[PDB]
RNA sequence: AGCGUGUGCCUACCCUACGCCGGCAGGCGCGGGUAACCCGUUGAACCCCAUUCGUGAUGGGGAUCGGGGAUUGCAAUUAUUCCCCAUGAACGAGGAAUUCCCAGUAAGUGCGGGUCAUAAGCUUGCGUUGAUUAAGUCCCUGCCCUUUGUACACACCGCCCGU
């Protein structure tokens, strides 16, 4: 049966959509389809800010940033419990999680 | 009437007849630390030290002591001694006293007045005692 | 390494295969008190104190 | 004659603190004037712990199989020849009791790691209460174990432990152990 | 100690006190008990106690296995029956594989009931000495409450594919 409307993907009005590899397996799967997140943490964890920041040469250096973008396949998003397997109603919410 | 409760614990009882009369110093009608088994001889001499020797002049405490078991038979001469105190100053002067001296006595050491519950449990079905079951096999 | 005395707030839990690390939160007292959360073993009493004899150890999750 | 208890004194027996109390107790009803009380001590966790670590060191020699629990051994360890030389030491009584530990007394240990390996160890360490239950349970466990046929034996086996066994000092064996491999977890920070 | 048992309707196969004195249960007598009444303050008791080891293959714990009098049983040996002399038992933590257990519990220890003629190494209870660990988790083995997939419904020890 049709799972999804949306073919479980973001691919309207067009053929083709280039590819991409998934972080973690580097299998091949659409950019639309895809699973993207965009993590910006701390360069230096917070048990390491502490000691960084005593030891720093500069007063208030504010520490730099870290931005990685993750492109997950299906299998690598499921088993990475990035996302889950929901209800037949609760998978028509596209809310993301309030975090 | 006639109130009398003695001191009693566990298994054991000092059947304490408390009156007037010579009230010398004995346990068991036994010296002060003369105990034969010898283990817990010293919980008596320790509040006649501290009044004097003209309170004890007129306190008859007749104890019919029976029964074995040390933490029973010892712990049961406290309770005694603290009811015997408790009743005599009670009846005789005021409670106030008596509660200063059960005061000393209870707040020094909670266990006179309570005994432990505990006691041998049950045996159950397919096992060699309470817990314990028979060895499963596959 | 000098022992900081901290006040349990939130016990985490216990960490394991089968449950044998526990972590809790604790801050200071009158010492400009921080929410650092450590691991601790066992018996937390209330308001016990635990010993930060180090005060870079922020045991982590996860 | 206007000393307390048998053997303390309130004159001139100044401790300059009252903060010095962490295994030893002795304040309300659990008062008993000789540590002979039988008693429970598992019937909920922390109790191990509440037993003041003089009874816990005097009391929880109890392991194997020989002296599994018969108090008339700690009465005799702690009866019998320590109250008469208390005061046939001559000296301050206090160095008994305060030469034992503050120095040896464990500050760290550790937990297992992952799903594969044992190699390290994560570093945890306690409050008082666990961090005594623990590392003294291991201590008592390995004590017996080992020291089974024990050339120290009873009727003088008050001396040693009850001068390492409470506070003061960095000498106590099991202890140097325990503390070696402190270290070893210490090293995962 | 405490749980209990105990006899004349086919139970003349009850529980036993006391005296027989080869050294005490005991084959002979003489009594008690249909029982809170007698066994019984429970008839060759625990843990403990200078027979003692200031250390440990010894006195300290039983290696086949002989006697002194035999509870008295159609046989006992081809399951009943009672202390000891030191000739040493791998005499002080145990193949993969595993069972049970959270306090008066495990374990040690004996005593009753059933079976029965006293018949127990069985079971079912009862006391007595009496802990070490833990106040956690879902890793293993499984269970439950939800969502999910299924080509299974004999229900995964299922269905099924190819020489």
């Amino acid at each position: 049966t049709k799972k999804r409307r949306n073919n479980g993907r973001a691919k309207k009005g067009r053929g083709h959509v280039q590819p991409i590899r998934c972080t973690n397996c580097a299998r091949c799967v659409p950019k639309d389809k895809a699973i993207k997140k965009f993590v910006i943490r701390n360069i230096v964890e917070a048990a390491a800010v502490r000691d960084i920041s005593e030891a720093s040469v500069f007063d208030a250096y504010v520490l730099p940033k870290l931005y990685v973008k993750l492109h997950y396949c299906v299998s690598c998003v499921i088993h990475s419990k990035v996302v889950r397997n929901r209800s037949r109603e609760a998978r028509k919410d596209r809310t993301p999680p309030p975090r | 009437q006639s109130v009398q409760v003695f001191g009693r614990k566990k298994t054991a009882t000092a059947v304490a007849h408390c009156k007037r009369g010579n009230g010398l110093i004995k346990v068991n009608g036994r010296p002060l630390e003369m105990i034969e088994p010898r283990t817990l001889q010293y919980k008596l001499l320790e509040p006649v030290l501290l009044l004097g020797k003209e309170r004890f002049a007129g306190v008859d405490i007749r104890v019919r002591v029976k029964g074995g078991g040390h933490v029973a038979q010892i712990y049961a001469i406290r309770q005694s001694i603290s009811k015997a105190l408790v009743a005599y100053y009670q009846k005789y002067v005021d409670e106030a006293s008596k509660k200063e001296i059960k005061d000393i006595l209870i707040q020094y050491d909670r266990t006179l007045l309570v005994a432990d519950p505990r006691r041998c449990e049950s045996k159950k079905f397919g096992g060699p005692g309470a817990r314990a079951r028979y060895q499963k096999s596959y | 390494q000098p022992i900081k005395l901290a006040r349990v707030t939130k016990v985490l839990g216990r960490t394991g295969s089968q449950g044998q690390c526990t972590q809790v939160r604790v801050e200071f007292m009158d010492d400009t008190s921080r929410s650092i959360i450590r691991n601790v073993k066992g018996p937390v009493r209330e308001g016990d104190v635990l010993t930060l004899l180090e005060s870079e150890r922020e045991a982590r999750r996860l | 004659d206007i000393k307390l208890f048998g053997k303390w004194s309130t004159d001139d027996v100044q401790i300059n603190d009252i903060s010095l109390q962490d295994y030893i107790a002795v304040k309300e009803k659990y008062a008993k004037y000789l540590p002979h009380s039988a008693g429970r001590y598992a019937a909920k966790r922390f109790r191990k712990a509440q037993c003041p670590i003089v009874e816990r060191l005097t009391n929880s020699m109890m392991m194997h199989g020989r002296n599994n629990g018969k108090k008339l051994m700690t009465v005799r360890i702690v009866k019998h020849a320590f109250e008469i030389i208390h005061l046939l030491t001559g000296e301050n009584p206090l160095q008994v009791l305060v030469n034992a530990i503050i120095n040896s007394g464990p500050r760290e240990d550790s937990t297992r790691i992952g799903r594969a390996g044992t190699v390290r160890r994560q570093a945890v360490d306690v409050s008082p209460l666990r961090r005594v239950n623990q590392a003294i349970w291991l201590l008592c466990t390995g004590a017996r174990e080992a020291a089974f046929r024990n050339i120290k034996t009873i009727a003088e086996c008050l001396a040693d432990e009850l001068i390492n066994a409470a506070k003061g000092s960095s000498n106590s064996y099991a202890i140097k152990k325990k503390d070696e491999l402190e270290r070893v977890a210490k090293s995962n920070r």
